[PDB]
């Protein structure tokens, strides 16, 4: 384990969402920076509607 | 506003008070500032960096 | 036979009253390990199995 001041869980807003009646769309910028590393096993989405 | 009345007839009328609404000095209390409900961000494409 | 697991909001922890663990940005809310978060007092996510 590092000492450097970096987070443990990223949370990324969309870029830019295209709201339709049959679909909604996200897209997402991940940066995995110089010297990190991710498992794409924890990656989820985290949506909120009514 | 009848600032006397009686029955139907005999009644004088006061002007009503002065009630100036507009916006605060500064626009205070437009803007959440110190909310845990409601926090804005300023980030960069680092995403997690509020 | 521990039930009131529940009702603790917050922890903060600080090393000679300045230091903070584990201050080196690694939660999303950096200063204090947040336990509850009551919603309607919720904007960015934030909460888990509903």
């Amino acid at each position: 384990t590092t000492d450097r001041s970096q987070k443990l869980q990223l949370r990324v807003v969309p870029i830019q969402t295209e709201d339709n009646v049959n679909y909604y769309k996200a897209r997402f910028t991940l940066n995995v920076g110089d010297n990190r590393l991710v498992d794409l096993g924890s990656s989820y989405f985290d949506i909120k509607g009514t | 506003h009848f600032a006397d009345f009686v029955d139907d007839r005999r009644a004088t009328a006061a002007g009503n008070r002065p009630n100036y609404i507009g916006f605060r000095d500064n626009f205070i209390g437009m803007m959440y500032y110190n909310s845990g409900s409601n926090t804005g961000s300023f980030s960069s494409q680092t995403q997690q960096l509020n | 036979t521990f039930y009131l697991s529940h009702t603790f909001q917050r922890c903060s922890i600080q090393w000679d009253s300045s230091v903070p663990w584990p201050g080196n940005d690694r939660m999303l809310t950096p200063n204090w390990f947040e336990i509850k978060r009551p919603i309607n007092q919720d904007a960015e996510g934030n909460d888990t199995m509903q």
